[PDB]
């Protein structure tokens, strides 16, 4: 093992932890007027800030829409932050990082995070399915090897 | 008179009685879909 | 207005449930560079809403303005509102109801949902102490040199 | 019938935590074959100790099984324990304390926990509805009737 | 042998979630009383399991324990298991998607479910350390002195 | 066995390697001291 390439990232989870969170719900006590059938509009954001050398924060922020119309179920926003060590890449490579995988690293914080929320104000609780654009390229580039076998037993 | 011994403490409160089982105040908020219009990422 | 007492009154408690909720941390990695714990200033809020006749809910803004020397710790507020019918009584023994007994039983739940947001800041543990609004009012009736405003109203 | 000798009293919050969890989900990628409302059935359970004088600690334990047909769906359970500090109080007015008020206490943070690891296992929400200990204590003794609270004047 | 990318495999993402959690805290009370300095112990396993024709259920075990010696602080175990519908490649790929992969994928996950327990039980946050389950088996596969980046392709 | 087996799921992992804590700066916090008063009116 001759670690003389950045392939594998000097990576490192310094803290993680929700900056924002926030609930709205206008319409809480309609909930009994209300029919439970509000069309999820997700939306997402992620963010960056070098705190110092190598130290870089991400923002990743997810706000929830839940809505038939006018009459609202809620909005529910959690813009969690993470101080997080990347070093060996930079530039573009650094921009697949903060840009999906530290978020990624941070979505399930504030997926609970707002899942909690929307149980505070006594909503249907509904849990966003993952979805990785850093593992997309890991999906797409295939490596070379495929045949294996070769196992059973030493003794 | 003062019997020390009985102190703070007569009673310990280890069960809760709740004999009247629910799930939540009468009215069904279980119902919730449009959670992806589109599939899986492959 | 009204004196009212009397005991057949009715007075069930429906359903609890957050209307509103924020927690802001705008220098989170800065105050954790302070190694102290930080002075919290106690903010307090009431509202209330007819939802029905003798169905009547309130709302119980709990704010926590934290801050650790010339600079913010963590910010957060929670409108803790709840449904109560409220049946048998009216007038002033309303407004001490509403006004009282109703936020202090939103109380417990105001605090939780404070603390769980602090916890997930990663700030240290915050536990209110529970405040009895019923047996301060007692006092307020003999302590009233003239005047007499307030406001409660909230969709 | 009360006897309940009101007093000025000292009580005080030391610590509030949850001690233990648990979230089975045995049919867990069978759950997705039952589809209707789960039955579930909650159930209500205290453990105390006595730390020190003055001092004790009684852990709130709220148990939850849910089942659709006659095959199980989900298992989940939080104890909330919590350390408190009382004065002044004695006899039913220090019963009462441990055996309704600081259950009350504990009840907010013991309910969400469990509807958080709701959110874990991507199902429908589970949020347990208000239990009055305080009548329910009530209702174990039948009618509150102790008197206590008495004036040892010595000097 | 290298240029072998036909259309054979076939992987979805059907469901990541907890199957089972666990946080058990014996000296919660008791922690007050010792130092705030545990070995953090961290424990990996992975398992998978046909449900399906060529659908298997892959679990993650992580096991967090925190113990200064024979003091346990707390203990934490969160079951990560994801379904993921796999075929389509054989051997050294295969053996790196249930293994390698998909752990991977309820890595993070996991290390949320464990970190807000720990934080609810009122102990310091755990985060748990990244390990690079791809990159490290086709590091030591025999690319121990190789790199490979990926091309940043729109769609 | 002896001869032939081959599971679909063999996966060696005979290179488990991963650093440990990553904890440094230990900020006195766990909960909030200086809040409210003792007062606690009953």
């Amino acid at each position: 093992m001759s670690e003389q390439n950045n392939t594998e990232m000097t990576f490192q989870i310094q803290r993680i932890y929700t900056k924002d969170i926030s609930f709205e719900a206008p319409n809480a006590p309609h909930v009994f007027q209300k029919d439970w059938q509000p069309e999820v509009k997700l939306d997402l954001d992620t963010a960056s800030s070098q705190l110092a050398d190598d130290v870089y924060e991400v923002v990743l922020r997810v706000t929830v829409t839940a809505s038939l119309g006018e009459e609202t179920a809620f909005l529910c926003e959690v813009q969690q932050g993470g101080i997080f060590s990347i070093a060996g890449i930079e530039g573009t490579q650094m921009a697949h990082c903060l840009g999906a995988y530290c978020p990624n690293i941070l979505f399930p914080y504030a997926r609970e995070c707002i899942t909690s929320m929307v149980s505070r104000g006594t909503f249907p609780q509904l849990n966003l399915a993952p979805v990785n654009f850093d593992a997309l390229f890991m999906n797409y580039l295939q490596q070379q090897a495929g045949e294996g076998t070769e196992e059973h037993q030493d003794a | 008179d003062k019997a020390f011994q009985d102190k703070l403490y007569p009673f310990t409160w280890d069960a809760v009685r709740y004999n009247g089982k629910l799930i939540a105040y009468p009215i069904a908020v279980e119902a919730l879909s449009l959670i992806y219009n589109k599939d899986l990422l492959p």
